């Protein structure tokens, strides 16, 4: 279960992320958690989580993990 | 008088008079010398 | 249904059987105390658990024990 | 829990009076519980609870609906920590009663008897509201707090 | 034939019973083992109940309890009236009311304390008071100090007799049983002299003395110059000169021509538009007809002659083919049981304080108290708790007769035996609409939240989304707005501003107007039933099943306040009705709270406020805000807490250290509801041995709190912290912003 | 015994209560199901055309509404069907129940069809 | 003395009817039957709330569990000075009497009865719980 | 085994006056297991200042 849920930080930021645009300003850019679908939303609120730079509604993530794969050595 | 003073002598009235005593020199200490931080 | 238990510091009062909502317990001849009464427990099966028995006891400590064990029908107490 | 949130008042908010650049702030303010109540809890979940308003809506609104969410779980766990068992199968028992003499809806019948929850699962399921509240409440107006005002 | 019937030197008056701690108990006259002793020596006091069985020991108890309760009372008036005489601005505020603030307490210059001592005006320094005295003085026509000094020299002097009653009625001359039980009796007496004769007694005071002088007082004449009240009683041509009716004298009276009296008894409505309160005249001649319909009343119940009802006679006249054999018993259960007397008069007397809270904000009768947002907010919050705690206490002794004087071989097949008899219909559709109630109300408000969150606006329950009007209310509203043009022709005006009409102010400020009523209104009203029906739930349940359930049959044996019956039968805590009583608490807490912070926001937001149009204190935020969680808790917890918060080094710094110092001792409830004594014992070994390792171990061995005690413990630093919590923070906003 | 009472012991009323499709004793269950599906899905249609999100949208408020009160009855006979399967292990039986089922499902599609119509 | 029965003709206490009566339990697994023959006619609670009269002669009431048997039982016994004795009935017809079982009410000695479920030691001589661990199910040392 | 009235110390771990000292109301003579009744100035947590005691569970002192 660990690692299944390793797996899925590592598949949800690869997908839906903005990472290889994290490494470029890494001062300025917010990292993305992952995507969000939520069928009970209003358009204020796709416009809103529509940070950037994002398609759609996203999740700002808090965990760290961009800093942590890009010191280890991910692009 | 004797049972008055067997009375008196229970534990919430000496409590409240004791108190009454303390907190009053505490009152009267801080009054005469107002607001002491050292010594 | 529930554990109950008496020990020999039985003392033969009585205290434990009318303290019983359930007719549980009931005093057997015995020859181990001065009122030649031990108290025993050979309906458990209608027990709840409630410890009024453990209340009524005089003995320092407790001569009947109820540990609480599997649940019933009859020792939840439900009319239903 | 008490303790964990202690630590994590006094770290968040010396660190937020670091990251603003007036640490005076936490240096004359910290030294009375007044000044915490004004100064870290009422000052910094200004931004938060404006999340939705009934004039639009931003993207801190899910930290929002998430800290009275947080304040809701913790309020009903009060519920399992204060009252106990006894008030609450004598109710049960008059639900039983209830639907038993209902026509048209006592062809449905349970499997397993309805009873309340035991005292020591009333216990957990308390503290389990009571944590699940708090923890939310903290991590929403942490969240919400320092990614709104940085 | 009643009469006066009386026992002669029942107790004497000796301090030997004093030196004695625990005499009224058998159990607690042995002396003290382990420190429960105490709690139990003051737990059991004043019940009665368990001191004797003779109901006759108990009433003559319970008589002089009643007098020292008076005598305190009056203590305390006497206090009100000196400290508002010595140590007040009121002449000040007198020549000055809408720009000089209520100060009646004053504090001593140490440690710092002083700066409570605000600036109030009137070249005073104190602090501001809320519970509107001066606007009763100034109503009843009192002008100087020494007045209020006389009347607290005369409450100090009814205080020592009501002390003096007391001890007469129970050691000297304590009445009989068969004295107590002349209900009829009483009744008389109580509605003619009580009621009748006290609004009759008032309406002379108001007619003679408080109707010249605040004519005088609106007519803008110096206090010091208005002539004293002897005088207008002596000369009635001063009296014809303000009304001419008092040249005619009591002529008219007697010959029954009293329109003429129409000079002083109104028929207007309204309020003094130059001050804000009820026309005396108006009050004068309301006093006098409850004065004279309540002297009618007293005349009912037949005592030494034929003429009169017969209590008995009615209740058992009224026996209908679905009840059986209705209310046969119910007299004997009203004159021998003292708790059933105690619930009803604690409901009844509950509800009137509730009644008197929202009459009197709606209502405002006193001069300059519309205008004093503090004093409206402080008297409508303070009798809304009395009231609902009072009802809780109905539900308590209804319980404690249940247990301890319900008694079914004199009471068979009666009402009551019916109630106990199909109580699991009404606690199981009690608790149906409790949860219909819960799901609706609450569910909306989730409701909008949600929508709200989600970018949603137009999908929400609010005035301008899904609208829910108070159609009802409304048509309430308008009807007794029209009021006065059809169904009562002879008012000039309507009972009540907030019916609808136009708008009294006083010195820039809003008295009343309009109270308008839509999707929040609605809302708000049916959490406020939500609420109460839950608290009927909850001690209802516990009067109905406090004798016997299906989980306990022998309920009644285990008495009216015990901690349970063992963890057997999956569990039975808080079984007992007393733990009834105690959630009912919690639950009026609840109700009560949501209740006052209506008010508080609903008159900040579409009532109070100044004049140049009308700018309301928090600009009409209500309508849209009070539909969500959030909206609560931003606009009016969050924004209105700005006062209290920022109140350190002004006058108000004190409702700061209250409003921390609540939420301390409400957490500090928390110990003690949480948790249970076993934990305590056992730590209490621990200390114990710690005391026995150097010889302080105590002769009295410490025990932790009961469970039942530890409940209650629990629920009062509960109630004290919450409810002093709200205190602090409605007075420090309401005088900052007011 | 029981407390006798007009509500309980009503003649119109049992005759009432006789008369519902839950108290034939002698009819299909597929027949009481199918009853008691056209009944309860026509019934349903109606607070999910008239309240749901998409209320105020022209020509697709009552699609969407009976789309979402079908799915709701698809979730009953489900609900149904695993009732019957933990319960019995002619209406009282586990065939009779899973007919019960099938029935309520037919009725209840038959019944949200026949309000789209409507 | 010999072990009675059940008489099913026997005329009940006069009673209104309550809502805390017999639920399906008594349909489905069991319920009870209190008995006892009166010297008048005397008003008496009932358990499960309400007021009746009993019959002079026998009386005949049906329960839903044992407390209220017992509730009942304890009330007629100390009250009244009567000598009740209720059974147990299950919807086959199968009747168990019990209270009391050896005829003598439990509360005083009568030979006869063998004594169950009693431990000849003290609570503090049980064993630690390490010494009945791994049975085949839980066990508390004082089941040894 | 002790007489009437003279101090004695309780060796039962599990009583409440264990390590504690009573005074001996009587020892009954005939085969009981617990013959020695000794009463205590305070009460337990029960309410009860009397117990009955083996001959290897009091000592005299
Ligand atoms: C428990 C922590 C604590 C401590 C260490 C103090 C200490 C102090 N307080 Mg504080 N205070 C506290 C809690 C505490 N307080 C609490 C809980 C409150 C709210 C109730 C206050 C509210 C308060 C006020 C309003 C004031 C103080 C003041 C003081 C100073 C008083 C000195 C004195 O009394 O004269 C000396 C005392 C004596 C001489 C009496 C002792 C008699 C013996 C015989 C003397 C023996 C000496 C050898 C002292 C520094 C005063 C101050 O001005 O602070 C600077 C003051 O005005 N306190
Ligand atoms: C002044 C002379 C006097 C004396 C010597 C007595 C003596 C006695 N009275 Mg009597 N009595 C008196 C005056 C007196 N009484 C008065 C003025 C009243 C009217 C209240 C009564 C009404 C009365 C009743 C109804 C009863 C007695 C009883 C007794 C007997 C025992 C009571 C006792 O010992 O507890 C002494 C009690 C106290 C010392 C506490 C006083 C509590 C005061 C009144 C309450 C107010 C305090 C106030 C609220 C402040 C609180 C502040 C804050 C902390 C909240 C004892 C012989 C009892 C009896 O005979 O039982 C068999 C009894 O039932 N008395
Ligand atoms: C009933 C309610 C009530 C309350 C809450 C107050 C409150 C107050 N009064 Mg007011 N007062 C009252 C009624 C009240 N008063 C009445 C009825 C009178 C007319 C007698 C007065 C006449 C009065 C004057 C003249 C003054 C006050 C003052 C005060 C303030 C300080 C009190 C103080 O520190 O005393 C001092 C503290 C003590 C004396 C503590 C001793 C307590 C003893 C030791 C208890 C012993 C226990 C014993 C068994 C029970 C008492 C028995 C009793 C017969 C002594 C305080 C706000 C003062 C003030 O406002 O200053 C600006 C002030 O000067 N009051
Ligand atoms: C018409 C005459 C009359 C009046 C005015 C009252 C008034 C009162 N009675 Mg009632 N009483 C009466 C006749 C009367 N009673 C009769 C005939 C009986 C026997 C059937 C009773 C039996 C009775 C009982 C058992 C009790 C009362 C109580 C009360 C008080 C209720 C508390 C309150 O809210 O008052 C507001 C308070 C006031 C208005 C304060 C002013 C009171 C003064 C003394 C004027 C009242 C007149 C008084 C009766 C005359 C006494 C003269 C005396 C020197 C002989 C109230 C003072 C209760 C009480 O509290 O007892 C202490 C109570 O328990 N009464
Ligand atoms: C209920 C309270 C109350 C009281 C106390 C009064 C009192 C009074 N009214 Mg008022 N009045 C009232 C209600 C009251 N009123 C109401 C409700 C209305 C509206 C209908 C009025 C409308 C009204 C009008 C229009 C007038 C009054 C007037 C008066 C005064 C004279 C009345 C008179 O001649 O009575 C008859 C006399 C008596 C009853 C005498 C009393 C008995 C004496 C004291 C007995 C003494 C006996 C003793 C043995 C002797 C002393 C011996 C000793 C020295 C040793 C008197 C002060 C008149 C007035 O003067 O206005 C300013 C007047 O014009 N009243
Ligand atoms: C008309 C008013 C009235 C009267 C005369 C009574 C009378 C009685 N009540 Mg009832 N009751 C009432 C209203 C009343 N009650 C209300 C308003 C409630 C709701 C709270 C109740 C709920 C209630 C319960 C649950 C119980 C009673 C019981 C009793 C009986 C014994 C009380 C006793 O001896 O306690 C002694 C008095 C005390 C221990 C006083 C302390 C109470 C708290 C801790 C003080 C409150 C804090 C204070 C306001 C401020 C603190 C300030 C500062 C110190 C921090 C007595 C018959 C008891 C009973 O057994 O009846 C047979 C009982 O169990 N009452
Ligand atoms: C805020 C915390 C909280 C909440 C939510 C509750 C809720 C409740 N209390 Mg409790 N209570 C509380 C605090 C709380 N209490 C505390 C602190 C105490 C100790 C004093 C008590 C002591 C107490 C007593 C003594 C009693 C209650 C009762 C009740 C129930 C009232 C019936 C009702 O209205 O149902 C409606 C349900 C709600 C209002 C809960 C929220 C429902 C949401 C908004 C909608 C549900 C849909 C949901 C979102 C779907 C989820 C799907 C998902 C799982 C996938 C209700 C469940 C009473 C009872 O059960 O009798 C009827 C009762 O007698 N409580
Ligand atoms: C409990 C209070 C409550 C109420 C009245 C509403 C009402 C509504 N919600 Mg909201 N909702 C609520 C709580 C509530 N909600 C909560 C707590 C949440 C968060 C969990 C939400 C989250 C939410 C979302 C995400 C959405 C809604 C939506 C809606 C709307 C349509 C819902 C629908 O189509 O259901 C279908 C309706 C029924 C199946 C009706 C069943 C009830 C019937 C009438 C009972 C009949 C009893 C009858 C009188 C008995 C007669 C007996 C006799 C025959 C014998 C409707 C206005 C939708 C919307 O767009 O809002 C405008 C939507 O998208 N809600
Ligand atoms: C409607 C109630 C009619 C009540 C009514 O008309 O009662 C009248 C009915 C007739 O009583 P009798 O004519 O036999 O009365 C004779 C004497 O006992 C009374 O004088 O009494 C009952 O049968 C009680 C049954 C209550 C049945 C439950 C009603 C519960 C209603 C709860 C909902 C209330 C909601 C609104 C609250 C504000
Ligand atoms: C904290 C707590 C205790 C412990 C609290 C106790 C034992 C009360 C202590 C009160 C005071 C502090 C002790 C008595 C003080 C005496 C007056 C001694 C004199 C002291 C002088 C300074 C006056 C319980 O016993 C308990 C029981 C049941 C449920 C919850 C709890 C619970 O939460
Ligand atoms: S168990 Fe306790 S109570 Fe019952 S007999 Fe033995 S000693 Fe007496
Ligand atoms: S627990 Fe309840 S049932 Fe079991 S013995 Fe003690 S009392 Fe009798
Ligand atoms: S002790 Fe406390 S917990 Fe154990 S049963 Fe009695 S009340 Fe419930």
């Amino acid at each position: 279960i660990i690692f299944l849920w390793t797996s899925g930080n590592l598949f949800h930021v690869a997908w839906q992320g903005n990472f290889e645009q994290w490494v470029t300003d890494p001062v300025h850019i917010r990292p993305i958690a992952h995507a969000i679908w939520d069928p009970h939303f209003g358009q204020p609120a796709v416009e809103a989580f529509t940070r950037g730079g994002a398609s759609g509604p996203v999740n700002i993530s808090t965990s760290g993990v961009y800093q942590w794969w890009y010191t280890i050595g991910m692009r | 008088m004797k049972d008055f003073t067997t009375y008196l002598s229970t534990a919430p009235v000496i409590a409240t008079i004791w108190f009454t005593f303390t907190a009053g020199l505490l009152i009267e200490i801080n009054r005469y010398f107002p607001d002491p931080l050292v010594f | 249904a529930h554990i109950v238990k008496i020990y020999d510091t039985c003392i033969g009062c009585t205290q434990c059987v009318r303290a019983c909502p359930l007719d549980v317990l009931e005093m057997v001849p015995w020859d181990g105390c001065k009122a030649s009464q031990m108290a025993s427990a050979p309906r458990t099966e209608d027990c709840v658990g409630c410890k009024r028995c453990e209340t009524a006891c005089p003995t320092d400590f407790l001569s009947v024990r109820v540990y609480l064990g599997s649940e019933s029908t009859r020792s939840m107490g439900l009319s239903y | 829990l008490n303790t964990i949130g202690w630590v994590t008042f006094y770290w968040h908010w010396k660190h937020l009076t670091l990251w603003q650049g007036n640490v005076a702030q936490f240096d004359e303010s910290s030294t009375y519980l007044m000044g915490w109540l004004r100064d870290y809890l009422w000052l910094n979940s200004s931004q938060l609870i404006n999340g939705y308003n009934p004039f639009g809506m931003n993207s801190l609104s899910v930290w929002a609906w998430t800290f009275l969410f947080g304040h809701l779980i913790y309020a009903t766990g009060f519920m399992f920590l204060i009252s106990w068992r006894g008030y609450w199968q004598e109710l049960i028992e008059t639900l039983v009663w209830a639907h038993e003499k209902t026509p048209l809806a006592n062809l449905v019948y349970w499997k397993d008897k309805p009873v309340a929850l035991s005292i020591v699962q009333a216990r957990l399921v308390g503290l389990a509201h009571f944590s699940v509240g708090y923890i939310f409440t903290y991590a929403a107006f942490l969240i919400a707090s320092t990614s709104g005002r940085f | 034939k009643v009469k006066i019937a009386v026992d002669r030197n029942p107790v004497e008056t000796s301090f030997e019973k004093w030196a004695k701690p625990g005499h009224f108990s058998r159990t607690l006259s042995k002396g003290p083992n382990t420190t429960t002793w105490i709690w139990n020596l003051h737990a059991d006091a004043h019940d009665f109940d368990s001191h004797t069985s003779d109901l006759e020991e108990i009433s003559r108890k319970v008589f002089s309890a009643h007098f020292g309760q008076l005598g305190i009372i009056f203590i305390w008036l006497s206090g009100m009236y000196f400290h508002g005489a010595r140590f007040s601005n009121y002449e000040a505020w007198l020549s000055d009311p809408t720009h000089i603030k209520p100060s009646a307490q004053v504090v001593w210059p140490i440690v710092g304390q002083e700066i409570l001592n605000g600036d109030v005006g009137g070249g005073f320094q104190g602090i501001q008071i809320t519970s509107g005295f001066f606007q009763l003085w100034r109503a009843s026509g009192i002008t100087s100090e020494l007045q209020l000094y006389t009347t607290a020299i005369g409450g100090l002097v009814m205080a020592a007799a009501m002390f003096f009653a007391g001890w007469f009625h129970y050691h000297k001359a304590a009445p009989k049983l068969e004295w107590f039980q002349n209900v009829e009796s009483m009744l008389n007496h109580h509605l003619g002299g009580l009621l009748g004769l006290g609004s009759l007694a008032w309406a002379g005071h108001q007619i003679h003395v408080s109707l010249p002088v605040n004519k005088l007082l609106d007519a803008g004449v110096d206090p010091k110059e208005i002539p004293l009240p002897h005088d207008l009683l002596l000369n009635r041509a001063i009296m014809a000169d303000l009304y001419p009716s008092f040249a005619k004298g009591i002529a008219p009276f007697f010959t029954l021509n009293w329109s003429e009296y129409s000079d002083f008894l109104t028929f207007k409505g309204g309020l003094n538009p130059v001050t804000g309160g009820l026309w005396l005249s108006d009050t004068a001649h309301h006093h006098v007809a409850i004065a004279v319909l309540f002297l009618v009343a007293g005349h009912m119940y037949r005592t030494n002659w034929g003429i009169g009802h017969s209590m008995k006679e009615i209740l058992e006249a009224h026996r209908g083919p679905f009840t059986g054999e209705g209310h046969v018993g119910l007299y004997e259960i009203l004159t021998t049981s003292w708790h059933a007397q105690l619930a009803i008069n604690l409901a009844l007397f509950g509800s009137l304080s509730i009644i008197v809270a929202h009459h009197m904000y709606a209502m405002p009768p006193y001069p300059y108290l519309a205008t004093d947002y503090g004093t409206q907010l402080s008297l409508f919050t303070h009798h809304t708790w009395i009231g609902g705690f009072c009802i809780v206490g109905a539900g308590a002794h209804a319980a404690i007769f249940m247990v301890r004087d319900y008694d079914p071989t004199n009471n068979y097949n009666n009402l009551l035996d019916r109630v106990i008899r199909h109580r699991d219909a009404i606690i199981s559709h009690l608790n149906w609409v409790c949860i219909f109630l819960g799901f609706h109300s609450f569910g909306l408000y989730i409701h909008n939240d949600t929508m709200s969150a989600l970018g949603r606006p137009q999908d929400m329950f609010s005035d301008t989304a899904i609208q829910l009007q108070p159609v009802f209310a409304q048509w309430i509203q308008n009807t007794h707005f029209l009021a006065p043009q059809l169904t009562a022709p002879n008012a000039l005006a309507a009972t009540s501003l907030t019916w609808g009409g136009d708008l009294v102010a006083v010195g820039g400020k809003v008295a009343m107007m309009p109270i308008s009523l839509g999707t929040s209104d609605f809302m708000v009203h049916h959490i406020h039933a939500f609420t109460i029906h839950v608290t009927v739930l909850i001690l209802l349940k516990g009067v109905l099943f406090a004798r016997s359930s299906r989980l306990i049959p022998d309920k009644a044996n285990l008495g009216f306040r015990f901690p349970c019956d063992g963890p057997g039968r999956g569990g039975t805590c808080q079984v007992s009705a007393w733990d009834h009583v105690f959630l009912g608490l919690f639950w009026m807490y609840n109700s009560l709270s949501i209740v006052i912070f209506h008010f508080s926001w609903k008159m900040q937001s579409d009532v109070w406020g100044t004049v140049t149009g009308v700018s309301h204190i928090t600009g009409g935020n209500f309508a849209q805000s009070a539909n969500t969680i959030n909206g609560w808790l931003r606009d009016f917890l969050w924004a209105q807490s700005s006062q209290v918060i920022q109140s350190y080094g002004s006058a108000l710094s004190a409702y700061g250290l209250i409003f921390l110092g609540a939420h301390f001792v409400w957490a500090f409830s928390l110990m003690f509801l949480f948790s249970g004594r076993g934990y305590w014992q056992e730590l209490i070994e621990s200390i114990v041995w710690a005391h026995n390792k150097l010889k302080v171990a105590p002769a009295i061995q410490p025990r932790a709190l009961s469970i039942t005690q530890g409940r209650a413990v629990g629920v009062a630093h509960y109630l004290l912290g919450g409810i002093a919590t709200t205190w602090s923070f409605f007075l420090a906003r309401i005088i900052s912003v007011g | 015994g029981m407390l006798e009472t007009p509500v309980t012991s009503a003649p119109i009323v049992a005759t009432y209560l006789s008369n519902l499709p839950a108290y034939r004793t002698g009819v299909a269950p597929v027949l009481r199901g199918v009853e008691i599906g056209l009944a309860h899905g026509f019934l349903l249609a109606g607070p999910f055309i008239k309240l749901g999100p998409l209320r105020n949208v022209p020509e697709t408020a009552e699609i969407a509404g009976s789309l979402s009160a079908a799915g709701l009855v698809l979730i009953l006979a489900l609900c149904l069907s695993i009732y019957g399967s933990a319960q019995f292990q002619p209406l009282f039986s586990a065939d009779g129940w899973s007919e019960f089922a099938a029935g309520f499902l037919v009725g209840g599609e038959a019944g949200v069809a026949w309000a789209y119509v409507c | 003395w010999t072990v009675p029965t059940l008489n099913p003709d026997t005329p009940s206490p006069i009673f209104g009817g309550s809502t805390g009566g017999l639920l399906r339990k008594a349909q489905t697994e069991e319920f009870y039957v209190i008995t006892w023959e009166a010297k008048k006619e005397q008003i008496f609670e009932m358990p499960t709330g309400g007021a009746a009269i009993m019959r002079q002669g026998p009386n005949l009431l049906k329960f839903g569990k044992k407390e209220q048997c017992l509730a009942l039982t304890t009330q007629l016994r100390n009250k009244f000075k009567l000598t009740p004795c209720f059974y147990r009935v299950f919807p086959d017809g199968k009747v168990q009497y019990l209270h009391p079982a050896d005829g003598v009410y439990p509360e005083k000695v009568n030979a006869g009865r063998v004594g169950a479920n009693q431990n000849m030691r003290r609570i503090g001589q049980n064993v630690n719980p390490i010494k009945v661990k791994f049975s085949g199910r839980m066990m508390s040392p004082a089941e040894i | 085994g002790p007489k009437r009235g003279s101090l004695v110390k309780i060796l039962r771990p599990e009583s409440y006056w264990f390590n504690q000292v009573g005074k001996v109301v009587s020892v009954d003579q005939s085969g009981v297991r617990y013959p020695v009744v000794v009463r205590f100035e305070n009460q337990n947590y029960a309410g009860v200042t009397t117990n009955n005691y083996a001959l290897d569970e009091v000592v005299a002192a």
